[PDB]
Parts: structure tokens; sequence; C-alpha cells
RNA sequence: CGCACGGAGGCGAAGAACCACAGAUUUCCGAAUGAGAAUCUCUAACAAUUGCUUCGCGCAAUGAGGAACCCCGAGAACUGAAACAUCUCAGUAUCGGGAGGAACAGAAAACGCAACGUGAUGUCGUUAGUAACCGCGAGUGAACGCGAUACAGCCCAAAC
RNA sequence: GAUACAGGGUGACAACCCCGUACUGAAGACCAGUACGCUGUGCGGUAGUGCCAGAGUAGCGGGGGUUGGAUAUCCCUCGCG
RNA sequence: GCUUUACUGCAGGCUGUCGCUGAG
């Protein structure tokens, strides 16, 4: 079996859902943690150095 | 704080229900029970409330179907309103 | 002529001997047998808490806290390194246990700030400090003229900054001449090469 | 699928954001919905 | 317009809260004709009603009801 | 009568609009704290960790945010050495913890132009690419002092 | 006209058309709960007295990290003291 | 990337020693 197109077709799972702390559709409802936040993972908020250049 | 009733629910299948079942139509707040609406409907218009139906609308507002007893008339309550 | 005070110091002078070393082997076994950290009512050697600031009066606590003795609890290199940075074994950390011991117990007692501490033993994998914090927030510590500055707002979180005795001394400012160029007045201003 | 009360309510709210721009804010400004949005062409949130 | 706010602190606890439900209702059926689509409405009103109703809870909050 | 120049209608000399200060209101989720939940729901709540304690959550504290700055920890590699291992990149990137309006430092168990001398601490200029380090290769790299800025000096433990 | 010829607007190049601009004045914020002033306390000196003055410390050894720190940096860890 | 009696190191295992550690 193709791992393209047929392979697109059991698609069908939920997964990441509009979190409920910062409104980004991030909320992995399977882990009930949000990528973007960290809702679910840590009181803070979620954010890294990485995210800008260094010198920025 | 929230009222229970925003406005009446005019529409032509609310007018079926008003000339043929005696019902009333409202736009309530979603956050009111059967109970609540019933109550509401009882004390702003002064009628009997027999039973209530309701529905979250697609249009993010709750409505209501309250049906009232025969000792009122559904179309003299809303023709004063 | 001598204070009491003096006695107990003398005392643990040579905590492996006389009297003290009977108590120590003793208490021990109960300690080992308490938590990481431990409230108690007085502190194990007066002379040394009340040299270090403690009061018998209300909002002024004192914690037991253990530490295991030794190195780094180090995880080895999980990509690319250069045989300098391959180390696991004999790498050790740079905060001393006695600093480690410090903020264990501010983290327990969250509205506390620590005051100092001192060392009250050891086994064969384990040390033991008892430290003392104050609550900055109690007026009988507000009204005090000794300890009132523990209270302003520059203080909060005070171990956590490395602003305690054991945490000055660690950071290399004990010295104020040949030695402490890249220490003061701070090690991170000196570019971390303190 | 099944919809909770929130989810209903956030259908709700981005059909109504799809409606256009009405006739009289054309003539008030002399002269665009820039999030018109297709349920087949386009994919909401969640 | 209608309702100054002289009017509002010169009435009393009571009359204040018998004002309100009387603006509240005529609100009530401002919207109720309104949801009808019927025009013989005055869109000054029904905005009128709003800032009446916060200006007597505003004062009902000042006096301590 | 916001952007926004429509239509209808309304508000303003009972001085509106508008601006400043102060106050009122301020849904739900959110550190999110009665419990659970993709912003909803279920049957009185400082959840959790602590200090005091009338030992009752009665009185209090912590949590999270913030452009970077700041302090304390953890800590690479590409690269340079025309290869490469020490060295270098660099205590840099990145990570963990935390404060403030600024941090940190600070009244000598100092300095050591050795003196009949200086006199808390930062910082700026200089001292100086000097001393020192280094497959003594490539590279690395201060301080005292001096000229400035600003200046401020005190409290315990113990004896009695 | 000008203690105002900065700048902008206005149907084209504007000191004098409008806002402003010079001069004078006012308010808030910061400096700062600081300086000054004041209330209280009481500085200091001689002689005698081995009464007091911070311990796993000072210091040494093993193993590391760090530093310009070289025998002569700072720190950690185990042992001794 | 992989290999090995290539160079150099790093985990891990075995073993002596010190601390925990005491009486005859
Ligand atoms: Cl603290
Ligand atoms: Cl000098
Ligand atoms: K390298
Ligand atoms: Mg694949
Ligand atoms: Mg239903
Ligand atoms: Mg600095
Ligand atoms: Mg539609
Ligand atoms: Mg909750
Ligand atoms: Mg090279
Ligand atoms: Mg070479
Ligand atoms: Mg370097
Ligand atoms: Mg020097
Ligand atoms: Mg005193
Ligand atoms: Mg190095
Ligand atoms: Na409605
Ligand atoms: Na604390
Ligand atoms: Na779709
Ligand atoms: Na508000
Ligand atoms: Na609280
Ligand atoms: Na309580
Ligand atoms: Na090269
Ligand atoms: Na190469
Ligand atoms: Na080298
Ligand atoms: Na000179
Ligand atoms: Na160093
Ligand atoms: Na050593
Ligand atoms: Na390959």
């Amino acid at each position: 079996t193709g791992a393209g197109t047929p392979s697109q077709g059991k698609k069908n799972t939920t997964t990441h859902t509009k979190c409920r702390r910062c409104g980004e559709k991030s909320y992995h409802t399977k882990k009930k943690v949000c990528s973007s936040c960290g809702f679910g993972k840590s009181a803070k908020r979620r954010d890294y150095e990485w995210q800008s250049k260094a010198g920025e | 704080s929230w009222d229970v009733i925003k406005h009446p629910h005019v529409t032509e299948k609310a007018m079926n229900d008003m000339d043929f079942q005696n019902k009333l139509q409202f736009a309530v707040d979603d956050r009111a029970s059967k109970g609540e609406v019933a109550d509401a409907v009882e004390e702003q218009y002064d009628v009997t409330v027999e039973q209530v139906n309701t529905q979250n609308t697609m249009d993010g507002e709750k409505k209501a179907v309250v049906r009232l007893s025969e000792d009122d008339d559904a179309q003299e309550v809303a023709s004063r309103i | 002529a001598r204070s009491a005070y003096s006695y107990i110091r003398d005392a643990w002078k040579n905590p492996g001997d006389g009297q003290l070393a009977e108590l120590q082997w003793q208490r021990q076994q109960e300690w080992r047998n308490e938590g990481a950290v431990e409230r108690i009512e007085r502190p194990t050697r007066l002379d040394k808490a009340r040299s270090q600031g403690y009061k018998a009066k209300q909002g002024v606590i004192v914690a037991r806290v253990s530490v295991r003795k030794g190195s780094a609890r180090k995880r080895r290199h999980k990509a690319g390194r250069r045989s300098k940075r391959q180390g696991v074994t004999r790498i050790t950390r740079r905060k001393d246990i006695q600093r480690v011991a410090e903020e264990r117990a501010s983290r327990t007692f969250p509205n506390l700030r620590v005051l100092n501490s001192y060392s009250v033993g050891q086994d064969g994998r384990q040390k033991w400090h008892e430290v003392i914090l104050i609550d900055p927030n109690h007026p009988a510590i507000q009204n005090d003229d000794d300890l009132s500055w523990i209270c302003a707002d520059d203080q909060a979180d005070r171990v956590f900054r490395g602003l305690t005795g054991a945490g000055r001394r660690n950071r290399g400012l004990s010295g104020k001449g040949k030695g402490s160029e890249k220490t003061r007045p701070s090690l991170r201003s000196n570019g971390g090469k303190g | 699928g099944k919809k909770s009360k929130a989810t209903k309510k956030r259908l709700a709210k981005l059909d109504n954001q799809n409606s256009r721009v009405p006739a009289w804010v054309m003539l008030k400004t002399d002269r665009r919905n820039h999030k018109r949005r297709h349920w087949r062409r386009n994919d909401t949130d969640e | 317009t209608v309702l100054h706010v002289q009017e509002i602190r010169d009435m009393t606890p009571a009359e204040r809260e018998a004002e309100l439900d009387d603006l509240k209702t005529e609100l009530l059926n401002a919207r109720a004709v309104q949801a009808a689509g019927g025009a013989p409405e005055n869109p000054g009103r029904i905005k009128e009603l709003r800032k009446a109703i916060a200006r007597i809870k505003t004062i009902q909050g000042e006096e301590g009801d």
C-alpha cells in the first residue's frame, strides 16, 4: 500500500483542538496537553529562546 | 445579572405552534433550565405554563417552546407584545 | 566567664568524640527514617543558630534537610562530544551540598525566606544541614530591628539568587582582593569564569 | 461526530462571521469580507 | 434624555426598583417588536432604555440601593 | 451619535461630543485555587505548600505575567588550529530556578607604585594586548595603581 | 509684525489666511518620604583585668571543574584537621 | 553509517583501599 495518497484516507482522528487557555488549535485531546502554550503540562506559559534569533 | 427571556422567537413555524398548539416560542438565555423558563414566562405574562421544550440553536442562542394551559390563549398573549 | 553556648560549640568542634559522638550515632538512626525536610522545634546547635541570627521568637523557623553525598548525578552524552566533554564520573556540581539543602528547605516553605544554615553531620551516604527560615509577613519579625531587613521585596527568593551566606561564599565573594577578579560583583557580569 | 455545547457556540459564530459586508457599509465608507470561509474549500479549527 | 440623573437620585430606593422593572419591560417589548420585524420603532429609545437602566443601577450602587 | 462620507432615528443650553483624574459595572476560560471539562459542567470550597494560630482556612504568604536588562544553577556543536585530540568557538547557543525598577556588589582576616603610603562597592577612561596561560602552536588574557562618576556608613553573636 | 523668518495646514512657492512658533505663566510626574530642620539616645579618654570575640572552619591530602592565575585563580567532591 | 588486536578517550563489569564502622 502506498504511503502517500492511499494512506491519507484513514485520517479521521481528532487530536489537536482549540485550547481552553490560549485559543490556538493545539490542545491535543488525546494527551490533554497544548503543544502551543503548554496547558496541561505546566502552569507557566510555554516559551523558548529559540523561537526567535539569538540576538533578538 | 442576566435575564432569562431575551425576546419572542417569531417565525412561520412559531406562528403554527401558537395558532394550532397554544405554544409560545422564546429566545432565552442558554444558561436557563426548562423550569427557570417556565417561571419567568409565567411571571412576565401572567399565564400557566404546562410544558417547556428547549434547544441550543446554531445561532448561539437557546430556543424554548413553551406550551400554555387551555385556560390561556397563546395568540392573545402574543398579540399584546 | 564562659557562656553555656561555648560548650555546645566546643562539643561540635569534634563530632566524633565524647558524648556528642554517642548522640549522633543515636540520632542519625531516627534521622535516616525522617523525610527530606523536617521542621524541628529547636536547633540542634543552639550556639551556631544564635550566632547566625536565630531567635526564640514568632516567625523564626528551623528545619533539618538531608542531601545525598558525592558528585553530580549525571547522564552520559547522547550525541557527539569531544573527549574533554565525555566525562560522567568525575564531574561535580558547582553548588555545594549545603546550598542544595537550603533551596530544598525554602521550596518546602514557599512563604518563608532563608536566613542562614549550618551542618549537623553526615553518615556514609548523606549530609544533614539545619536551615533557619524567617516569616517576612509576621509582625513579630516586621518589628524586629535585627531581622526586619529580610522583609524587603528585594529579599524575595534570596536563596535562589545566591544571596545567602553559603551562597556568597560558594560564589567566591569571600576575598576582597586577589583572586576575586571574576567573582565580584557577580559571576554573570564577569562572563561566568569565576 | 458529537458536538459539545461549546463547540456548537463556536461553529455558530463561524457561520455568522461568514456573512457579507452589509450594503450600507459600502455607501458609508464610499467603497470585501477577508474571512469568507467555504465549508468544503476551507477548514475550521478543532 | 427623558430620564435625568436628578430625577433618579430624587427617587426613593423602592421607586428606582419599580422604575427599573418598568424600563426593563419597555425594553423587552421593544425587542419583541423588533424580533417581529415590526417597524413602528424609534431606534433612539431602545438605545436610551439601556442607558437609563445603567444609570438607575449606577445610582442604586451609589446610594446603597 | 468610533474607524465609516448610508438610511431611519436620536442626543445636546437640564451644557452633549470630546480630554484629564477619580469611581461604578466588569460574562466564561485563564496562575486558576471545591471537583471535573478542548472556554463547559457537577455538589460549599484560599486546591496545593507553608507561617501565625482563638488549632476554625480564623489571620496571612506563595503560584502567574512582563521588551530586554539582572542574579543563581545546567551547558553543546558547527568553527579556528588550513587534518586533529589539549586548546579554540565559549562559559557562547540553548535549558532549569528566581528578583527588581533596576539587579548584583559593599565597609578589608583588603592593597603591597614596600610605604613616614592607599583606605567600602559598582561603573567609565587608562594601566595593556602589559603580567600570566598555551600541542609554548594557533590562540587566550587580568590586576594593583591612576584620572573620573557617585559617595555612607552601620547591625548582630558573646562577655556583663 | 518679529524676544515670533521652527514645522504644518489652506484649490500652486504664505512670518503677517488657520494651527502653531518667541516671550510669560500654570498643572502633573520623577527627583523623594531624599536634603534641610527636629525629638530622643549619648561620643570619648586613663589605669587595671589572659572576662568575650562566629569549626568540620583555617589548614593538609586524593579526584575533578574553572581561571590569565603561572608552585602563585575561584569552586565542587571524598578523606583528614 | 559501519568495522576492528588504528589513535585517543568515555560508560559498564571485576578487584584493592578510605568513609559509613562498632566490642573482644
Ligand atoms: Cl529564600
Ligand atoms: Cl596605594
Ligand atoms: K571541537
Ligand atoms: Mg514514510
Ligand atoms: Mg434536548
Ligand atoms: Mg553589574
Ligand atoms: Mg445562513
Ligand atoms: Mg477549576
Ligand atoms: Mg580545523
Ligand atoms: Mg598546527
Ligand atoms: Mg577563555
Ligand atoms: Mg593587585
Ligand atoms: Mg541592640
Ligand atoms: Mg578552559
Ligand atoms: Na436573538
Ligand atoms: Na521559600
Ligand atoms: Na471542511
Ligand atoms: Na473595566
Ligand atoms: Na491565598
Ligand atoms: Na486554618
Ligand atoms: Na582548516
Ligand atoms: Na576534517
Ligand atoms: Na593548550
Ligand atoms: Na602614582
Ligand atoms: Na575560575
Ligand atoms: Na580538594
Ligand atoms: Na552514511
